[PDB]
C-alpha cells in the first residue's frame, strides 16, 4: 500500500522515463494520504528530476501540486503526530498489557503512510514484546520497518530490520514471512547489491498476499529479472518457462522469459530483441537502483559463456549472425568482459576466427591461483613490515 | 569498471540499428 | 411429477415441430414458469428438471439461449434437497466440460454456483460443484484461481465428513497442483484423498476417479510403474458407463505405461478402443505417435509430435514430465554411440544416425555440453565433433582456489587490526 508510492517515485528518476512521470507519482499521495511520504521522498532522491509542486518548481517538473493536496498533506500529516502525543501521554498511566499496545497500533497504519520517523521510533518499540495474538504483531512490526526505506538511510533501515526478524519464526506465519523478504531486498538494492537480493526474492514468489504489498504482477516480473542478474542460464530457465509462472500469471513474463530463452534455444538473435524491452518495463520503475550495469552486464557474458564453453574454436561469421548485433559492436561489448575477467576468448579479427581457451582441467585453474595470490602476497608484504615494527 | 548504464544505453541504440541490417 | 409429465412432452414438441431457431423463443418463456413449477414434491420434480436441461448441456454448443439456459440450473440445485441428487448433476456438468464451449462461460458458469450453494444451503453442494471447477481450470491454464479455489475449503467440509462425495475435490486438486509443477500442494492432496475415501463401495464414477489418481502418485513422483498399471485398468473400467473428460485422462495412463517399460511392442498390442474413439483426435493418436518414434531410434519423429501435442502436455502432468525424459534419453542413447569408437566424428554420420537435418543436431548439442552430458566439444572450425577426456577442474585445484579467495578476505581484516599499531 505506502509500497505503491516508491514504484511510481522510481519512474521520473530512471532514465528511460522522466518528464511526465510525475503527473502519475503525484495522483498517489492525494488518494492515499501518503502525501508526507512523497515530500518526503523528494529530500531522499536528492534531485533526479522531481518535486511537483506550485510551492516551487512549476515548470521544471511541467507538473505542479494541487491546491487541495496541499490543504490535505498538511490535515493528514497534522492529524496523525496530533493522536500520536496524546495516546503516547494518556497511555503510560493504565495499563502496560492492553492499553500501550492497542494506542500504538492504532496510530500505525496512518504513522507509516506519513513515513515519519521520530515519532514512529518511540511509538513503535513498546507493542512488540507483550504476546497476544501472533499474526498481529507480525504486521504491526512491517509498518515499522516501511518508514526507514523511504528516506534511504542505511542506519535506520537496518535497525528496523532486526525486531521483525525475532519476530517472524516466532508467529511462524509463513504468509507474513514472505512480506519480511519483500522488504530487505529492496534495502539489499539499495547499498548496492542485486545478488543478495534475488535470492530472497526467488522464495517471495511461492505464496503471495498483496495486502502491504503493491501487487502480484509486478511483482513477480520483479523476481524473475533479479534472480536472472544472481543466477546462470540453466536453473533460472526451467523455472520460469517449465513450470509454473507463466501459466498460472496468465502473461506479463514475455519480456524477461524472452531474454533467457535465447540463451537456451542457442539462437541469440532473440536476446539482443530482449534487452530493450525488458530493460524499460521490468528493471527501470526503481527507487532503490535504476542501474542497469548490473543486469545488463551480467546477461552479456551469461550468453557469450554458453557459446565458448560449447567450441575449441567458433568464426567471427558465426558469432555475427547468431546475435545479429554488429562485428564491431560485438568486440567492443567483449573488450570489457575479458580485461575484467568475466570471460577469456579472442577474436582475431582480420582473419575471422575466434580462438576460445576452455574452462577444464589444471589449466584454466593455474592462471586463477596466480590472479588471488598477486593480491594477496601484495597485501601480505605490507603486512609483514607494519605488524613487526 | 562499474557506472556502465550511462554509456549502455547509447550502445543499445545505436546496435539496434546494426542488429537490423545485418541479422540472419 | 410436473418437470417429467408436461415439460419433458412440451420442450420435445417444440423442437420436433418447428424450427430451431423459432423453439429458443418457447424455451426461455418454460424455464422462466419452471422457477415456480406446480411441483407437489419438490425433491422429484427438481431431480427431473436439471435433467431435462442437462440434454442442452451435453452439446455444448455457443448459443445465446445455451448461456441464459445455463443459469436456471442454479436456483433449481438449491431446491433440490437431497443427497443422492449431486451426483446426477456432477454428470450433467462433466458432459459441460468434455465438450468445449467458450473459456469465459464455462469458468463463470461453475464460479457463481460454488458461491449459491454455500447461501441458500449446505456445504456438501458446494463442494460438489468445485470439483469441476478446478478441474476445467487446468486446462484453461487459470492456475492461480485454481489453487485458492481447492485450498480454502478443506477445513470447512472435514467436521461434516463421513461422506463419500467429499473424497472428489481432494482427488481433483492433486491433478491440477501436479500439472503446476507443485509437488508439495499435489502430495497434500494425495494425503488427504487416500484417507477419507475408505473402502470402494461409492458411485461407479466415483471409484472411477479413486483409483485412476492413486495412480498418477505412484507413476510419477515414486517412480512405479507397475503399481500404476494396474490402477488404470480398474479405473478404465469404471469410466466407460459416463462421459467425462476424467475418461479420456484414464486411456492415455494406460498407453503411456507401456512406453515407459521401452518396448514400444506392448503398446501396439495393448490398444483399448472404448473410451479412446469417443475422444478421439490429437489425445489418442499421441501415445501411439510416441511409441513409433522410440521404435524408429529417430529424434525428429520425436520433436515434430512434441510441439502440436503441448495442449496435451499442460492438461495432466504425467504425460509432459515422461515425454521429456523420453525425447531427452533417446538423443542420449544417438549421441552415446556415434562419439564412443570416433573422436573428431563427421557431422553428416551424427546427422545421419540420429535422423535430424545438421543444423538441428548442432544447435541441441550445444545445450547438451553445457550440461557436460557427454564432456565433449563441438569443434565448428572444422564442423566435426570431437569426444575426449577432458574432466571439468581436478579435486586439489578447485579446493584450493576457494581456499587462496578465503585467505584474501582474511589478509584484509589484518589490515584493519593492524591499523591501532600504527
Amino acid at each position: 500500500m505506502p509500497l505503491e508510492n516508491l514504484e511510481e517515485e522510481g519512474l521520473p528518476k530512471n532514465p528511460d522515463l522522466r518528464i511526465a512521470q510525475l503527473r502519475f507519482l503525484l495522483s498517489l499521495p492525494e488518494h492515499r494520504g501518503d502525501t508526507a511520504v512523497r515530500e518526503e521522498l523528494m529530500a531522499a532522491v536528492r534531485e533526479n528530476n522531481m518535486a511537483p509542486y506550485y510551492e516551487a518548481l512549476c515548470k521544471s517538473l511541467d507538473w505542479q501540486m494541487d491546491m487541495d493536496l496541499l490543504s490535505k498533506m498538511k490535515k493528514a500529516n497534522e492529524e496523525e503526530l496530533k493522536r500520536l502525543d496524546e495516546e503516547l501521554e494518556d497511555a503510560e498511566k493504565n495499563l502496560g498489557e492492553s492499553e500501550i499496545r492497542d494506542a500504538m497500533m492504532a496510530k500505525a497504519e496512518y504513522l507509516c503512510q506519513i513515513g515519519d520517523k521520530e515519532g514512529a521510533l518511540t511509538a513503535f518499540r513498546k507493542t512488540y514484546d507483550k504476546t497476544v495474538a501472533l499474526g498481529h504483531r507480525l504486521d504491526i512490526v512491517f509498518y515499522l520497518l516501511r518508514i526507514g526505506l523511504f528516506y534511504m538511510d542505511n542506519d535506520l533501515i537496518t535497525r528496523n530490520t532486526e525486531k521483525a526478524k525475532s519476530l517472524i519464526e516466532e508467529g511462524g506465519d509463513w504468509d507474513r514471512r514472505n512480506r519480511l523478504k519483500v522488504y530487505q531486498g529492496l534495502y539489499c538494492v539499495a547499498i548496492r547489491d542485486f545478488k543478495q537480493a534475488a535470492e530472497l526474492f526467488l522464495d517471495t514468489v511461492s505464496t503471495f498476499t498483496s495486502y502491504e504489498l503493491m501487487d502480484y504482477k509486478t511483482f513477480v516480473t520483479y523476481t524473475v529479472y533479479v534472480s536472472m542478474i544472481a543466477l546462470e542460464r540453466p536453473d533460472l530457465r526451467e523455472k520460469v518457462i517449465k513450470g509454473a509462472e507463466i501459466l498460472e500469471v496468465l502473461h506479463s513474463l514475455p519480456a524477461v522469459r524472452q531474454y533467457l530463452f535465447s540463451l537456451y534455444e542457442c539462437r541469440y538473435s532473440v536476446f539482443f530483441q530482449s534487452l530493450a524491452v525488458v530493460e524499460q518495463e521490468m528493471k527501470k520503475d526503481w527507487l532503490f537502483a535504476p542501474h542497469y550495469r548490473y543486469y545488463v552486464r551480467e546477461m552479456r557474458i551469461h550468453a557469450y559463456s554458453q557459446l565458448l564453453e560449447s567450441y575449441r574454436s567458433l568464426t567471427l561469421g558465426y558469432m555475427a549472425e547468431a546475435f545479429g548485433v554488429g562485428v564491431e559492436f560485438i568486440d567492443q561489448e567483449l573488450s570489457r568482459f575479458i580485461a575484467a575477467g568475466r570471460l577469456h576468448c579472442k577474436i582475431d579479427k582480420v582473419n575471422e576466427i575466434v580462438e576460445t581457451n576452455r574452462p577444464d582441467s589444471k589449466n584454466w585453474q593455474y592462471q586463477e591461483t596466480i590472479k588471488k595470490g598477486d593480491l594477496l602476497l601484495n597485501r601480505v608484504q605490507k603486512l609483514s613490515r607494519v605488524i613487526n615494527m | 569498471n562499474v557506472e556502465d548504464d550511462f554509456s549502455n544505453q547509447l550502445r543499445a541504440e545505436l546496435e539496434k540499428h546494426g542488429y537490423k541490417m545485418e541479422t540472419s | 411429477m410436473a418437470a417429467a409429465a408436461v415439460v419433458e412432452f412440451q420442450r420435445a414438441q417444440s423442437l420436433l415441430s418447428t424450427d430451431r431457431e423459432a423453439s429458443i423463443d418457447i424455451l426461455h418463456s418454460i424455464v422462466k414458469r419452471d422457477i415456480q413449477e406446480n411441483d407437489e414434491e419438490a425433491v422429484q420434480v427438481k431431480e427431473q428438471s436439471i435433467l431435462e436441461l442437462g440434454s442442452l448441456l451435453a452439446k455444448t454448443g455457443q448459443a445465446a439461449e445455451l448461456g441464459g439456459l445455463l443459469k436456471y440450473v442454479r436456483p433449481f440445485l438449491n431446491s433440490i434437497s437431497k443427497a443422492k441428487a449431486a451426483r446426477l448433476v456432477r454428470s450433467l456438468l462433466d458432459l459441460f466440460l468434455d465438450m468445449e464451449a467458450a473459456t469465459g462461460q464455462e469458468v463463470e458458469l461453475c464460479l457463481e454456483c460454488i458461491e449459491w450453494a454455500k447461501s441458500e444451503k449446505r456445504t456438501f453442494l458446494r463442494q460438489a460443484l468445485e470439483a469441476r471447477l478446478v478441474s476445467l481450470y487446468f486446462d484453461t491454464k487459470r492456475y492461480q484461481e485454481a489453487l485458492h479455489l481447492g485450498s480454502q475449503l478443506l477445513r470447512e467440509l472435514k467436521k461434516m465428513d463421513d461422506k463419500a462425495l467429499l473424497v472428489e475435490v481432494q482427488l481433483l486438486e492433486s491433478k491440477t497442483y501436479h500439472a503446476l509443477s507443485n509437488l508439495p500442494k499435489a502430495r497434500a492432496a494425495l494425503t488427504s484423498a487416500r484417507t477419507t475415501a475408505n473402502a470402494i463401495y461409492c458411485p461407479p464414477k466415483l471409484q472411477a476417479t479413486l483409483d485412476m489418481q492413486s495412480g498418477i502418485i505412484h507413476a510419477a513422483e515414486e517412480k512405479d510403474w507397475k503399481t500404476a498399471y494396474s490402477y488404470f485398468y480398474e479405473a478404465f473400467e469404471g469410466y466407460d458407463s459416463i462421459d467425462s473428460p476424467k475418461a479420456i485422462t484414464s486411456l492415455k495412463y494406460m498407453l503411456l505405461c507401456k512406453i515407459m517399460l521401452n518396448t514400444p511392442e506392448d503398446v501396439q498390442a495393448l490398444v483399448s478402443g472404448k473410451l479412446a474413439l469417443r475422444y478421439a483426435g490429437r489425445q489418442t493418436e499421441a501415445l501411439k505417435c510416441v511409441a513409433q518414434a522410440s521404435k524408429n531410434r529417430s529424434l525428429a519423429d520425436f520433436e515434430k509430435a512434441l510441439t502440436d501435442y503441448r495442449a496435451e502436455l499442460r492438461d495432466d502432468p504425467i504425460i509432459s514430465t515422461h515425454l521429456a525424459k523420453l525425447y531427452d534419453n533417446l538423443l542420449e542413447q544417438n549421441l552415446i554411440r556415434v562419439i564412443e569408437p570416433f573422436s573428431r566424428v563427421q557431422i553428416e554420420h551424427i546427422s545421419s544416425l540420429i535422423k535430424l537435418s545438421k543444423a538441428d543436431v548442432e544447435r541441441k548439442l550445444s545445450q547438451m555440453i553445457l550440461d557436460k552430458k557427454f564432456h565433449g566439444i563441438l569443434d565448428q572450425g572444422e564442423g566435426v565433433l570431437i569426444i575426449f577426456d577432458e574432466p571439468p577442474v581436478d579435486k586439489t585445484y578447485e579446493a584450493a582456489l576457494e581456499t587462496i579467495q578465503n585467505m584474501s578476505k582474511v589478509v584484509d581484516s589484518l589490515y584493519n587490526k593492524a591499523k591501532k599499531l600504527t
